[PDB]
């Protein structure tokens, strides 16, 4: 899962208990209090206000924990922590198939493809955050002219086809900026940023399409985040986090774990390194290590493959910050898969403890709609459904 | 007061920008006063209404 | 007091050093007359020792040691005062209260500050009272007297 | 201890000298590993 669902004292009760979940956060919060200067265990065990880093001030009314820099810190290792433990109760299965939305995604490849060390982890994450502050214009007060809002298409006669049209029509007209950020759900779930009037001009189109609509109904604008990321403005920072991806991220690494398993955000499809994979990635993002590879696929030579590999996935992560995450085509392309692999029974289990139970809730109605076919499915959670990932009962 | 008055008189002579200055009642002779002022000197900065 | 603005470093986790000025007094030993000061700050050598024993106290407090030396108040001093300039005839110097708080700053300027983060900063601010050859036994009580 | 037999000597009026030896650690400052005798001992140079 991604961030938001964050909690004060996340996890901290398997910490207690399992001894994979402390080598895990121990490992972390040391790095984190000798480099920094800092401990992601008290922020997550108790939630303060300000806090004052190497370089960097922060403040918040409410919590640091639910700050970004430290809230996918928190985030990543309460998830990591967790299928340490899983994978120490063997429960993890060879050929379990991965993927994660945002932040989860770097999380999502560290515990299943071991990509990089816990502190190695911790680090990407903790600078994608302190990099995720910076990146767009701010007022005096902090304001934006921009803003994200979440789109339910149901409720009335409307199609994810009928959304796109709508919105891109009064992107057009109104000559502001509209983008649909997150692809979540087929027919239920969908983000949107750009201009807070384009924002407002788009609820009031479903408002008057919908003609059951007293209460601005299928409408839910995002408290706290302030930048259209995921659309076509953010496109210039990634230079300098494709960089710190390659340093943080070696090219000694495990091919197999990640391929087939893992599905990017930019590219919904499974990661294969193919000459066929490759192209998909630069029509979608176009990129100067990514272009002459596939110049010349001829460079066959078995020296290549791991090391195309390891520059595919930093790619992949790196343009994660652009390309909007396509989590619809995400659940679809499970379908998909299994279909032509055969469709007998399948299990679903979303860890980082207390973030498990929204895109669960996210498959489940995702299972509801298009999946109707009547299959045996088990969507499981971490937090709520520890009992049955372990299995004792 | 007396004493009260003299930080009063001392920071609108001495103060310039981003000043800000905090006088309190303090017995150093009290491990209960150490431990309470720095309890109150480490907290929050937060004001609930 | 230094262990507790270190828990509270240390629990709000901040790698900041505080910098704690120590009020040595100035040149023990050398003084017989003052019955107070000289003694009681000679085990600041000590407790600069503490902080190079313990090992996890040095994000949290750094020791910058400052001897202070004569300095004339008003109130405790009123005796003093007279003898001020008596004492100032051996070729010393002693301080008035704004030129000690200046000679305090300078501690803590930025050059001073990251040199006790590398390491225990003692200074003398005294105006040369350690080389002194005046005898206490006299030229105190007398002052006193 | 020390002012207790100052006081009987001075009282019954001896002029007799109790030689008190003070137990003085070994060569403060030179030794980290003691952890109690090298740092207590310091002030007995306060003492006398």
């Amino acid at each position: 899962p991604g961030q938001g669902i964050q909690h004060k004292g996340m996890g901290m009760e398997v910490r207690a208990r399992s001894k994979a979940a402390r080598k895990v956060w121990d490992s972390a919060d040391k790095f984190t209090r000798e480099t920094l200067g800092f401990s992601v265990l008290h922020v997550v065990r108790d939630n303060p206000t300000s806090l004052i880093a190497s370089g960097v001030h922060y403040h918040h009314p409410d919590g640091v924990l639910f700050l970004t820099q430290f809230t996918q810190v928190a985030m990543a290792t309460v998830a990591a922590a967790q299928v340490a433990e899983m994978r120490e109760q063997g429960a993890f299965v060879e050929g379990a198939i991965a993927c994660g939305h945002s932040v989860g995604e770097y999380t999502a490849l560290a515990c299943v493809s071991g990509v990089y060390e816990l502190e190695a982890l911790l680090e990407v994450v903790f600078h994608r955050g302190s990099k995720m502050h910076d990146i767009v214009p701010r007022d005096e007060l902090g304001r934006s002219n921009y803003r994200l809002a979440a789109i339910r298409p149901s409720q009335i006669d409307l199609d994810d086809a009928d959304v796109k049209d709508f919105v891109a029509e009064i992107s057009e007209r109104t000559g502001e900026f509209l983008e649909i950020v997150n692809f979540n759900l087929r027919g239920s779930q969908y983000a949107i940023a750009g201009t807070v009037a384009g924002l407002e001009a788009l609820e009031e189109e479903i408002e008057r399409r919908r003609q059951i609509t007293g209460g601005k109904r299928s409408f839910i604008l995002v408290p706290g985040i302030d930048v259209p990321f995921h659309s076509s403005v953010l496109r210039v920072g990634v230079a300098d986090f494709r960089r710190s991806l390659e340093r943080v991220m070696p090219r000694d690494k495990d091919p197999e774990l990640i391929i087939g398993r893992y599905i990017p955000n930019l590219v919904p499809r499974p990661f294969t390194l193919d000459r066929d994979f490759i192209q998909e990635i630069r029509d979608l993002v176009p990129a100067e290590p990514l272009d002459e590879v596939l110049a010349d696929y001829d460079t066959w030579r078995n020296e290549k493959p791991k090391e195309l590999c390891r520059k595919v996935v930093i790619e992949l992560l790196a343009w994660q910050f652009a390309s909007p995450v396509r989590w619809i085509e995400t659940q679809d392309l499970l379908f998909i898969e299994e279909a032509a692999g055969g469709l007998g029974v399948e299990r679903f289990v979303e860890i980082g403890v207390k973030s498990a139970p929204t895109v669960a809730g996210l498959a489940t109605n995702t299972l509801k709609l298009p999946e109707y076919s009547h299959s045996t499915v088990e969507v499981l959670n971490s937090e709520r459904d520890a009992a049955v990932l372990f299995a004792t009962d | 007061d007396d004493r009260l008055a003299f930080y009063k008189q001392l920071y609108r002579d001495h103060a310039r920008f981003d000043a800000t200055l905090w006088v309190v009642p303090a017995n150093m002779a009290s491990y209960s006063d150490i431990d309470k002022l720095v309890e109150w000197v480490g907290t929050e900065q937060t004001e609930s209404l | 007091l230094i262990s507790g603005l270190s828990k509270i470093g240390a629990e709000r986790d901040i790698a900041s050093r505080l910098h704690v000025v120590l009020p040595g007094s100035p040149n023990r030993g050398m003084f017989g007359g003052d019955g107070a000061y000289g003694e009681a700050k000679s085990a600041l050598d000590a407790l600069e020792n503490r902080w190079s024993a313990e090992k996890s106290w040095a994000e949290r407090v750094s020791l910058a040691h400052a001897l202070i030396g004569w300095t004339k108040g008003t109130g405790l001093m009123g005796q003093n005062d007279a003898i001020v300039s008596a004492v100032e005839e051996a070729g010393v110097t002693t301080y008035t209260t704004d030129e000690m708080a200046a000679m305090l700053l300078d501690l803590c300027t930025v050059e001073t500050k990251v040199a006790a983060a590398g390491a225990p900063v003692k200074v003398d601010l005294t105006g040369g009272l350690g080389d002194i050859k005046i005898d206490m036994a006299e030229l105190a009580a007398k002052a006193r007297e």
